[PDB]
RNA sequence: UUAAGUUAGAAAGGGCGCACGGUGGAUGCCUUGGCACUAGGAGCCGAUGAAGGACGGGACGAACACCGAUAUGCUUCGGG
RNA sequence: GGAACGAGGUAGAUGAAGAGGUCUGGAAAGGCCCGCCAUAGGAGGUAACAGCCCUGUAGUCAAAACUUCGUUCUCUCCUGAGUGGAUCCUGAGUACGGCGGAACAAUUCCGUCGGAAUCCGGGAGGACCAUCUCCCAAGGCUAAAUACUCCCUAGUGACCGAUAGUGAACCAGUACCGUGAGGGAAAGGUGAAAAGCACCCCGGAAGGGGAGUGAAAGAGAUCCUGAAACCGUGUGCCUACAAGUAGUCAGAGCCCGUUAACGGGUGAUGGCGUGCCUUUUGUAGAAUGAACCGGCGAGUUACGAUCUCGUGCAAGGUUAAGCAGAAGAUGCGGAGCCGCAGCGAAAGCGAGUCUGAAUAGGGCGCAUGAGUACGUGGUCGUAGACCCGAAACCAGGUGA
RNA sequence: GUGGGUAGGGGUGAAAUGCCAAUCGAACCUGGAGAUAGCUGGUUCUCUCCGAAAUAGCUUUAGGGCUAGCCUCAAGGUAAG
RNA sequence: UAUCCUUGGGAGUCAGACUGCGAGUGAUAAGAUCCGUAGUCGAAAGGGAAACAGCCCAGACCGCCAGCUAAGGUCCCAAAG
RNA sequence: AACAGUGGUAGGAGAGCGUUCUAAGGGCUGUGAAGCCAGACCGGAAGGACUGGUGGAGCGCUUAGAAGUGAGAAUGCCGGU
RNA sequence: ACUCGGUGAAAUUAUAGUACCUGUGAAGAUGCAGGUUACCCGCGACAGGACGGAAAGAGGUGGUUCCGCAUGGAAGGGC
């Protein structure tokens, strides 16, 4: 027997066009360009889910460097001292919080200073 | 077996492979084909009934070309029946074949049955 | 009041989302028409003018259908 | 050559049983609670899905007149079997031979010349020469079993359902194109019922707003449903120092409030980021294609070969055409097919057998049995053979 | 001006492209015919396992085809590599 | 250390590109010229060389706002002397 | 459970998702079917529900069977813009 | 041509918020890297780029007992 088919095509294209909501101009209207943009977005999302982990560490290092130079050390010397004291278990992220929310963390910088002698 | 619970025998039916219906099936664009790429006039041919066939040839006392075919032991009688020395036929029984072999002859004569030749 | 600094808001028009319409005939239901066969019929018509047509026929326009100056019908025999 | 009986065809007739109650509803054939008919539960219609509402269906009948068949009467016509075998017949330029082409010892066709026998007679069994075996040429006529359907009647589809199915569901071989032969479209849907909008108002009209009909008027004449491209009106957030395959990750502010979910919309700023397809050693390219949206658009079927899996039976396994039977299953039909042993060209023998003097060597084959009938799937071959797309050649015609 | 003639392996009478209905180095229409093409373009849902080659020898071989090399699936040998 | 042999089914592939070693080759340094020989791309994303098919490091089942390193780096762009 | 593994073009193998129809069983639906529109739901993918609107009469579930079986590219064909 | 009133096409077209320079790069960079410039939107001109189109170069001898035409002779045997 014969099979026509219109419903499956309409639904499958509408799903993509709904995923392309918010794009500029023709890229939320026409199926052919919306499909391309959705594929590009998938690739970008994967790549940037890796780059996010890359970037937050960079931010943390910058803030630690600033708060450490507020004490007479540099980032490298402070990290070496912290590791040399076993207290280094403390992260970079948690360190950075204890730099915008409790600069009384200088205690840690004092410990690193004591160990660096 | 009810008409709403029909089950095939496991492994008897395989789904046909439909080629050219998307790149996710492995057979997409190129569809699995990849890129561009001395006789005689008449011969007498006797049938064969080895001694092993006659081994336990209970069938009939007289092993006639008929019985042979009638019972079924021999099928197409073709040119004629020929007993061949292969097997250890062991029972009191007469025989009637068109041609014999040396071993078949000595076996039937050591058995004790008749070995007449058409 | 002066000086030096910070910010806000602005829409001629435009972008995204939403609400509401227009145009256009996909889609879904449907069938007046097709397609492939089966079982029987029947396998020719014509000089006593065929097949196929032209022109005409209605109370009142054109066309289809039906009919032929006896022209939208005549006679008979049946059915109803 | 007619005449009587029977069955058909070409009109038709008759034909059982529910307004059951009740609910929703515009409408009941639907739901729930009850009954009936059935040789009739095929089908269509009716305001929604009907056996009992209508037309009908099963079963019974029915023909003045034309026809199609049978049966009988009538009608018409009509000898066979023997004994012999004295004597005649049994199919004339034929049977056969040459001569050329044709066809192609050659083979036949046709012509081109010839040219027997004839019962004690001839012709055949690849040639000729003999044995035997079958037949009787040179005159004519014959139904049935088979082939196909432009048509008519009754039906049937794991056939299409308006870009499909006929080119044509609609005034289709039409409209159009061509001098002509010829080529050849598009185009279905109000509503159950026109009940198809009296009347009032704006307007020259078209078209609207009320009123009215209707279940629905956003069902009002290309009048079921009505998607996308495309075109607009209103509004929440952002936007006039900014350089971009337009997204993605981080992220304030503002506006909302969901299939309550580590919610939705928009996004000032920061990082990263050279479309899709085809092709190529290699593409972002100055390789190729696509204006956009929608529909349609490509590995099938038949017959062979082979391999795997499943089922049945197994040294055996299986029927074909036909007959009967709803276009069915099935029953019978065993002719035939494949396998159960090989070797040698053959000759013949045979778990061996050929070659070779070889019991030399060598080759093959037994030397531990599994095939067969169907079905699914993979691949190969022949058919237009996955789809689209040349230049050329031939046949019959139409055109100064 | 009007009415006519010559037709396609032909005409326009051998010597001329100037052509025969937008067609002419052979007109047009229908059929053989869904011709043939080793050339060109395309071949539509998803995930899992494994995963190449672009090297040698022939083909009147001509970017085409065949045999080796390299991939995958199944069954056996088994432990050889 | 787990591969490799046979049989059977199914294939794709037949202009490869660049880089480094040699020193087979102008055997020497070669360039050549091919010859070998290894790697990568083809079929491989990620980090480095500003950008960069073939160079260097290294082979992406998927999430995490966790840690240690490779090549390469630590004045600012831009993480770290 | 303990290890080990999971880049991939040609290509080989495996497991599935959807569409039309048919058969059997079970059902929906005028207190509103298919189709269309919207949404912040569910699954590893193809996909599947649930609510609201429009629509105004048919549709789907389980197990099998058969295919005119899934479209983004052919300077595709037809329509609309 | 230009402004105003009326009417109203076509080639082309992957989407596009589409600067310049120096490099890099499979052909020539708008879209790659680094830098330098630039408030938003139009109208009329130019012909620079226009990856616009035009162009155009360019042997005998010699073995066989195999079968044998229904039957024999008479013919003919794989190698």
């Amino acid at each position: 027997p014969r099979v026509k088919g219109g419903t499956v095509t309409r639904k499958r294209r509408k799903k993509v066009l709904k995923l392309a909501k918010g794009y500029f101009g023709s890229k939320h209207t026409l199926y052919k360009v919306a499909n391309q943009q959705v594929m590009k977005s998938g690739n970008y999302a994967f790549r940037d889910r890796r780059q996010k982990k890359r970037d937050f560490r960079k931010l943390w290092i910058t803030r630690i460097n600033a708060a450490a130079r507020m004490n007479g050390l540099s980032y490298s010397r402070l990290m070496h001292g912290l590791k040399l004291s076993g207290i280094e278990v403390n992260r970079k992220m948690l360190a950075d919080l204890a730099v915008n929310d409790l600069t009384a963390f200088n205690q840690l910088a004092d410990a690193a200073k004591a160990q660096l002698n | 077996m009810k008409l709403h619970e029909l089950k095939p025998s496991e492994g008897s039916r395989k789904t046909r492979n439909r080629v050219g219906r998307g790149i996710g099936s492995g057979n997409g664009k190129t569809a699995g084909k990849g890129h561009k790429g001395f006789t005689n006039i008449n011969r007498k041919e006797y049938a064969v009934v080895n001694l092993d066939k006659l081994n336990g040839f209970a069938e009939g006392t007289e092993v006639t070309p008929e019985l042979l075919l009638e019972t079924g032991v021999i099928s197409k009688l073709n040119a004629g029946v020929k007993i061949l020395g292969n097997g250890k036929l062991e029972k009191k029984l007469t025989v009637k074949a068109n041609k014999f072999s040396a071993s078949a002859k000595e076996a039937v004569e050591a058995a004790g049955g008749t070995a007449e030749v058409i």
